[PDB]
């Protein structure tokens, strides 16, 4: 039962670092990049709207659920 | 206006200046607490919302068009496509002072929103009306 998930993590290993090599471009985990979008969509959510408000800001919303559920459960 | 000579202008724009000025200070708090601060601030937007309800006015669009003019957060005749100031009674429009916008008392304002915050814990704590 151990074994199940052990394979899991050598193979999230074998994945994750070869789309390393092909996307160069590599940023932060953690979901640590959400929470900066979630902000910057709160910012333009201000500046733009006539009804956008409600609307980017449910846009905004929905990135922070990702990282916040894993605390969660 | 004459017992209390500071007055303050805007009244609906006073309240959505708030809103964001109060999430301005949630999002340096961090914790708990940050969200707490958020719905506090949405909770002001009720204030433009009502308004536009006596006018005949969108209300989700008025409220919108109000926190897009805005550079820091303060309240003043000095813009109005830029910061906020004012509202009419029969538009959404932001007026100056020298126009047609809306201005409070401070003392009508800072009692305001105190006694409706005391309102809100009293009928939050309650978890009976059960005959025991």
């Amino acid at each position: 039962q151990f074994m199940e998930e052990t394979e899991r993590s050598l193979h999230d290993a074998i994945m994750i670092v070869r789309r390393a090599i092909k996307n160069d471009s590599v940023v932060a985990g953690g979901g640590a990049i959400e929470m900066e979008l979630s902000k910057y969509l709160r910012d333009y959510s201000r500046t733009i709207p006539g009804k956008q408000q409600l609307l980017i800001g449910a846009y905004a919303k929905a990135l922070e659920i990702i990282p916040r559920q894993l605390c969660d459960n | 206006v004459l017992e209390s000579k500071s007055v303050v202008p805007g009244g609906g724009a006073v309240e959505a200046a708030l809103s964001i000025y109060l999430e301005n200070y949630a999002t340096s708090m961090g914790s708990r607490e940050q969200l707490a601060i958020a719905e506090f601030a949405r909770s002001l937007l009720v204030i433009p919302n009502t308004l536009a309800v006596n006018a005949a006015q969108d209300s989700t669009d008025l409220v919108a068009k109000l926190r897009a003019f805005h550079n820091e957060a303060q309240v003043n005749p000095e813009r109005k496509n830029l910061k906020w100031i004012g509202l009419d009674l029969s538009n959404g429009k932001p007026r100056d002072n020298k126009q047609a916008g809306v201005f409070e008392p401070t003392i009508v304002k800072v009692k305001s929103l105190k006694f409706a915050t005391e309102a809100a814990i009293t009928i939050l704590r309650i978890d009976d009306l059960i005959k025991l």
